C-alpha cells in the first residue's frame, strides 16, 4: 500500500492564542483507522498528543493538553483536524498525524512518514 | 473461533479493550493487539482458553515472573492479568487474560528487511539482550528463561530490544546426582525432549549421564548461539546434529574479518561444560569493554532497525 499523509495549518502563534491544524489522507481506508496527532518537541523527541476513534465514539488526549485541545475528523473527505487553544510554550513542536494510537508513556505506535507542520508558540 | 474474537470488547479491570488484530497464533493461546476505549493506549493481549491445569498453572507462573521483572528497559512491561473460573466463563472454558505493552514487532522481522549488520548494530542488539538475562539471574530466587532465541526478541516503539516470552521459565536448578537412578535419567530426558526443539538443545540436557548441572548456564549457551546467528546469519547448530552439540563441534567462518572482535565471546559461551561457560556478569563486562573501546553506547536505541 501507499500511505499519503499531509499536515498543514501551523505557523507563528502567540502564547494563550489558538491555531487549527488539518491533515488529508489517501492510499488506505481512513474510515477503518484510529487517527492520532503526534508532536516532535526539540530536546525531547516524539510524543503522543491526541487521538480519535474510527467512528468518533471516543476522543483521547494527553494529560498536558486535556481541556485545551480538541480533535475531530470527517471520513467523507478523509480529513483529520486539531483545534488548539490556550497554547503554551511547551506546545511548540513539529506536528504530524499518524494511524493507530500509542503505548506506555505516550509513545506512538506509528513513527511519522510525512513532513509535518511547524507550530511555534512565540511572543513575537 | 480464535480469529472471530477480533472486534470484541474485553473488560479487564478498569480497562475496556477492543480487540483489533491477531499478532500471533500459538495454537493454545492467540496474541491480540488491543486498544482501550477509555484512554486510546494500545496493548498486546494473550488469551488462554484451556482446562488442562498444567497450562493453567504455567500461565499463572508466567504472570508472577513478569511482575518480578517489571520496570526493566530490556524486558517487556507487564500491565495486567485476570482469570475467569470455568464455572463462570462464557464458553465453559477456563479463560486467562495476559496483558503487556505493545512493541513494534519481532527482531527477526526487522532483520531481514535490512548488506550485513555492522559491529555496532550487533553490539547493541546482543548487549540489550544480555542485560535482560542478567536481570533475570539477579532475582531471588534466580529466573532461568530456558527459551532464549531470536524469535523471542522484540523491538520496542523506542527502538530498543525487549525480551518477551516467559512461559518456559523456571526457578529450579537440577543437579544430576549419584543418587539419580538410571530410569530417573530416562524419564527426565523424555520430559525435556517433548518440551524442546532439537536445534535449541544444550549438551547438559542431551546427555544425562554427564552429571552436568542443569540451571542458569543454559541461557549462556543460548546467548552464545544468538551472537553467532547475529554475525553469520545462521544458527551454529541449525541442522540439529545432537552429536555436534554434545561435543561442541561447530565452525566459525575461517576468514571472517568483520566480526573478529566477537570470536572470543562465541568460543567462551559455547563451552560443553556449563561450569566452564562464562557467567552472565562476565559476559556483560566484556561487552562493556568492547563498547568502551569502540566509542559506542550499547544501551542507545538501534536506529538502523527503525
Ligand atoms: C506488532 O508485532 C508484535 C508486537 C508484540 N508486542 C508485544 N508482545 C508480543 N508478543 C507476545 C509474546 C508472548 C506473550 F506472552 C505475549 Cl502477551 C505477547 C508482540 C508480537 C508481535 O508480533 C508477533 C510475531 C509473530 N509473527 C506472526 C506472523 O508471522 C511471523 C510470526
Ligand atoms: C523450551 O521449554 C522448556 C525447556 C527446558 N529446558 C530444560 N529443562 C526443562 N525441564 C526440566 C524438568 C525437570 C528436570 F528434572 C529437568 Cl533436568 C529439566 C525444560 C522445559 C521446558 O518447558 C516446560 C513447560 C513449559 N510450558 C510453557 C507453556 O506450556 C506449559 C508449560
Amino acid at each position: 500500500g501507499q500511505v499519503q499523509l499531509q499536515e498543514s495549518g501551523g505557523g507563528l502563534v502567540q502564547p494563550g492564542g489558538s491555531l487549527r491544524l488539518s491533515c488529508s489522507a489517501s492510499g488506505f481506508k481512513f474510515n477503518d483507522s484510529y487517527m492520532s496527532w503526534v508532536r516532535r518537541v526539540p530536546g525531547k523527541g516524539l510524543e503522543w498528543v491526541a487521538g480519535i476513534w474510527e467512528d468518533s465514539s471516543a476522543a483521547h488526549y494527553r494529560d498536558s493538553v486535556k481541556g485545551r485541545f480538541t480533535i475531530s475528523r470527517d471520513n467523507a473527505k478523509n480529513m483529520l483536524y486539531l483545534q488548539m487553544s490556550s497554547l503554551k510554550s511547551d506546545d511548540t513542536g513539529l506536528y504530524y498525524c499518524v494511524r493507530r494510537g500509542y503505548s506506555g508513556d505516550y509513545r506512538p505506535i506509528n513513527n511519522p512518514s510525512s513532513q509535518g507542520t511547524q507550530v511555534t508558540v512565540s511572543s513575537a | 473461533s480464535q480469529s472471530d474474537f477480533v472486534g470484541q470488547t474485553v473488560e479487564l479491570g478498569e480497562l475496556r479493550l477492543r480487540v483489533r488484530r491477531v499478532l500471533a497464533e500459538g495454537g493454545f493461546a492467540f496474541v491480540y493487539e488491543a486498544q482501550d476505549v477509555g484512554s486510546g493506549r494500545e496493548y498486546a493481549l494473550k488469551r488462554l482458553l484451556s482446562n488442562e491445569e498444567e497450562k493453567n498453572r504455567a500461565i499463572i507462573q508466567e504472570v508472577c515472573f513478569m511482575k518480578k521483572l517489571s520496570g526493566h528497559p530490556n524486558i517487556v512491561q507487564f500491565c495486567s492479568a485476570a482469570s475467569i473460573g470455568k464455572e463462570e466463563s462464557d464458553t465453559g472454558q477456563a479463560e486467562f487474560l495476559l496483558l503487556t505493552e505493545l512493541c513494534k514487532g519481532q527482531l527477526v522481522e526487522f532483520l531481514k528487511k535490512m548488506g550485513p549488520l555492522s559491529c555496532d548494530t550487533v553490539l547493541k542488539i546482543f548487549y540489550q539482550t544480555c542485560r535482560a538475562v542478567q536481570h533475570m539471574h539477579r532475582q531471588k530466587p534466580p529466573i532461568i528463561h530456558r527459551d532464549l532465541k531470536v524469535e523471542n526478541l522484540l523491538l520496542s516503539n523506542q527502538g530498543t530490544i525487549k525480551l518477551c516470552d516467559f512461559g518456559s521459565a523456571t526457578t529450579i536448578s537440577h543437579y544430576p546426582d549419584y543418587s539419580w537412578s538410571a530410569q530417573r535419567r530416562a524419564l527426565v530426558e523424555e520430559e525435556i525432549t517433548r518440551n524442546t526443539t532439537p536445534m535449541y538443545r544444550t549438551p547438559e540436557i542431551i546427555d544425562l549421564y554427564s552429571n552436568f548441572p542443569i540451571g542458569e548456564k543454559q541461557d549462556i549457551w543460548a546467548l552464545g548461539c544468538i551472537l553467532y546467528l547475529l554475525c553469520f546469519r545462521q544458527h551454529p547448530f541449525e541442522d540439529g546434529a545432537k552429536l555436534r552439540i554434545v561435543n561442541g563441534k561447530y565452525s566459525i567462518p575461517p576468514h571472517d574479518t568483520q566480526y573478529t572482535v566477537f570470536h572470543s565471546l562465541i568460543r567462551a559461551m559455547l563451552q560443553v561444560n556449563p561450569e566452564e561457560r562464562l557467567s552472565i556478569a562476565e559476559v556483560v563486562h566484556q561487552l562493556q569493554e568492547i563498547a568502551a573501546a569502540r566509542n559506542v553506547n550499547p544501551k542507545s536505541p538501534i536506529t538502523e532497525l527503525l
